[PDB]
RNA sequence: CGGAAGGGCACCACCAGGAGUGGAGCCUGCGGCUUAAUUUGACCAACACGGGAAACCUCACCCGGCCCGGACACGGACAGGAUUGACAGAUUGAUAGCUCUUUCUCGAUUCCGUGGGUGGUGGUGCAUGGCCGUUCUUAGUUGGUGGAGCGAUUUGUCUGGUUAAUUCCGAUAACGAACGAGACUCUGGCAUGCUAACUAGUUACGCGACCCCGGUCGGCGUAACUUCUUAGAGGGACAAGUGGCGUUCAGCCACCCGAGAUUGAGCAAUAACAGGUCUGUGAUGCCCUUAGAUGUCCGGGGCUGCACGCGCGCUACACUGACUGGCUCAGCGUGUGCCUACCCUACGCCGGCAGGCGCGGGUAACCCGUUGAACCCCAUUCGUGAUGGGGAUCGGGGAUUGCAAUUAUUCCCCAUGAACGAGGAAUUCCCAGUAAGUGCGGGUCAUAAGCUUGCGUUGAUUAAGUCCCUGCCCUUUGUACACA
């Protein structure tokens, strides 16, 4: 790349991407148990595992809404077409997951029981 | 918004032929770049998509500076009834 | 014309022109290493950006 | 908050009854004769009219001035 | 001929074990290499004030990041480093592989 | 909780001291005064704090003028127009078609009445979240089983000794435990043993230069190697050994051998406060404004205003000094940015200077750079004189940044040469590579450190104690408080 960005800055775009993706897809996720990203970054291929509870639910009806989720970080982001996939995966033991517990339990207090 | 009818088909055809655009969020942005040829400043983007959402045709989150819009099922046949087109052609975040 | 003074000031630098990537604030940014963001939101996202108070 | 002045008014713009047919002249034989000029620039090329002035000739869209 | 991969991380274990891989494919196909070079870590700084508003003690942080760039030279032609830089890479260490 | 008693601890307390501050000039913050406005929060735990070094922006304050960026729904006006723009001339500050006159448009986007919104650095931190500060980084906290009590509760959690420590030992109706402390993580030290290195080097070897075989060279190329450099895995110290003091316990003191016989920080918690932040937010309830706007833009001003008082600091009061030459040494770092427009600089010419013009290196152990930093060290000049100390104030000029420096952004040259002769009452911080002196990076940054956060260098006096003062903690006591 001719563009040839440092290392330093590099480490720290790359933690502003882990940031503000993982802020995304917390707003667009919550609903579903999302519980984090881990992108695998290959040199010309690029996998992002989302980690949740429902992956029913956060894969949608055919698939639709992951792939307007591909497309939605494709486009922000600026990557290639084709080059970023989205997976949904399932935590283990959801139950010892602290962020997707606080998630239920505020999706219960705004349900509204006691 | 005195949006010209040529942006505003722009905006509603970028929309169709891919379900979702985005927005920084920025009045002052010159010419908005995901479709950056025919003009289309990023006001009239984000305004347009403002009409788009107020009536319920398009779904909006905001991730620190950018609007993320999701083109709904009901929108999809008002942006066809709109733009005058086939009930087959869909866009890309329908079909495989 | 309006348009030709509406947003004519030069932003070509100092305060007003740049600003948060998270809050759109301008007090109190980090533009060392390309952060552009203010201190609260780095406090915020220290821990998913890297930065980790090993010391 | 109370003010001093009283307000500057909006441009109530004249609307103007049947504005096209003030170019042009009506003959009892089927042809063309056109009262006021036209504007000679690029994209507005041959039937783009320009504003007939007390003093001075106009066109707005390319700012096309002609003195007398 | 002369290819040389650089290898850049945050982390010290995943790049100690990644160089370590490498030089054991490079060990297996029998080649001569030269060792894991370690640079000098960059310890990127940021010192912020914990408080969002003004009072209190002036309290302050100590944020920092580390980055740790190993790397290696090898002598092979190019289709070997493609075939052992393709496999057993770990997902925080990023690679920059060079040639002259 | 006490305007009671008794124990304990702490350089945000004292003793011995060190450097100070408070006195003076200046910087900058706060109050006051003044003003169109000189916006605002805070008043140990406010006051060089809001990362707050504001020319513009920021910017919220004030004086004037544009824009809707008033979504959507409903109803009226109409392709025999809904209406956006619009150069002359007036006008305005402005080439804001903002208004006035005049007429061309633009191709249903809209405009007009009404619901309904939306935005806000507007109020409320005494409605709130999160975060942070404090009590306190003190040593405090809690069940299970077993005693006491009808019970709430209590013992455990202690009379003492010891420790940095509710840290242990030891008495003991308690015995086993958890959180805190400690352990842990990062860091400094030590390895001639391991791993490795043309982005680090050494030693040899061979040329090259110079001086009288040898000496020097960061002059040049290559054979070994990893001591120096870099950083991974290990190891390494635990009161281990000795001698005292002490139930011979916990531990303390001294000494050998030793790289070290207390390196420094991070994390830090049952609890509280109506401590701070609604001006960090697309975190936010409620209220308020919402088109003549508290939204937003643009222009100018203010945030600097000066009879006064206070706080953080810089410069100094000189001879241990200043000045001018000379010599010789670092470590942290950073460096061409998504929008975003602005990088560190070598080397060569011009000029006293600030600087200007050229080609080059660098996304960095690669180039600045072997970062030839100051203080210090060597040699002059001075001569106890407000003097060559000091450099405020003020005049004249010259450069850079920016759209723009005036209320002087900054830098440079010449001149002017003020208090200040070691600082009362009072008061701050600190014990080893520490204080103090000294410079250098980072943040802020177009310009930029009298600040803050880091780094090195030169490097001490005194102390290895105490409850006297000030704090807080524990026990006992008193209570008519328990929103305490
Ligand atoms: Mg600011
Ligand atoms: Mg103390
Ligand atoms: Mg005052
Ligand atoms: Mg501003
Ligand atoms: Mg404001
Ligand atoms: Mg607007
Ligand atoms: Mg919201
Ligand atoms: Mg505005
Ligand atoms: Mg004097
Ligand atoms: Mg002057
Ligand atoms: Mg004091
Ligand atoms: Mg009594
Ligand atoms: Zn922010
Ligand atoms: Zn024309």
């Amino acid at each position: 790349m001719a563009v040839q960005i440092s290392k330093k800055r590099k480490f720290v775009a790359d933690g502003i991407f882990k940031a503000e993706l993982n802020e995304f897809l917390t707003r667009e996720l919550a609903e579903d148990g999302y519980s984090g990203v881990e992108v695998r970054v290959t040199p010309t291929r690029t996998e992002i595992i989302i980690l949740a509870t429902r992956t029913q639910n956060v894969l949608g009806e055919k698939g639709r809404r992951i792939r307007e989720l591909t497309a939605v970080v494709q486009k922000r982001f600026g990557f290639p077409e084709g080059s970023v996939e989205l997976y949904a995966e399932k935590v283990a033991t959801r139950g010892l997951c602290a962020i997707a517990q606080a998630e239920s339990l505020r999706y219960k207090l705004l349900g509204g029981l006691a | 918004m005195l949006m010209p009818k040529k942006n505003r088909i722009a905006i509603y055809e970028l929309l169709f032929k891919e379900g979702v655009m985005v927005a920084k969020k920025d009045v002052h942005m010159p010419k908005h770049p995901e479709l950056a040829d025919k003009n289309v400043p990023n006001l009239h983007v984000m305004k347009a998509m403002q009409s788009l959402k107020s009536r319920g045709y398009v779904k909006e989150q905001f991730a620190w500076r950018h609007f993320y819009w999701y083109l709904t099922n009901e929108g999809i046949q008002y942006l066809r009834d709109y733009l005058h087109l086939p009930p087959e052609i869909v866009p890309a975040t329908l079909r495989r | 014309g309006h348009q030709q003074l509406y947003w004519s000031h030069p932003r070509k630098f100092g305060q007003g022109s740049r600003s948060c990537r998270v809050c759109s604030n301008r007090h109190g940014l980090i533009r060392k290493y390309g952060l552009n963001m203010c201190r609260q939101c780095f406090r915020q996202y220290a821990k998913d950006i890297g930065f980790i108070k090993l010391d | 908050k109370s003010y001093t002045t009283p307000k500057k008014n909006k441009h109530k713009r004249k609307k103007v009854k049947l504005a096209v047919l003030k170019y042009y002249k009506v003959d009892e034989n089927g042809k063309i004769s056109r009262l006021r000029r036209e504007c000679p620039s690029d994209e507005c090329g041959a039937g783009v009219f320009m504003a007939s002035h007390f003093d001075r000739h106009y066109c707005g869209k390319c700012c096309l001035t002609y003195c007398f | 001929h002369r290819i040389r991969i650089t290898l850049t991380s945050r982390n010290v274990k995943s790049l100690e074990k990644v160089c370590a891989d490498l030089i054991r494919g490079a060990k297996e196909k029998n080649l001569k290499v030269k060792g894991p070079v370690r640079m000098p870590t960059k310890t990127l700084r940021i010192t912020t004030r914990k408080t969002p508003c003004g009072e209190g003690s002036k309290t302050w942080d100590r944020f920092q990041m580390r980055i740790h760039k190993r790397l290696i030279d090898l002598h092979s032609p190019s289709e070997i480093v493609k075939q052992i830089t393709s496999i057993s890479i770990e997902p925080g260490v990023e690679v920059e592989v060079t040639i002259a």
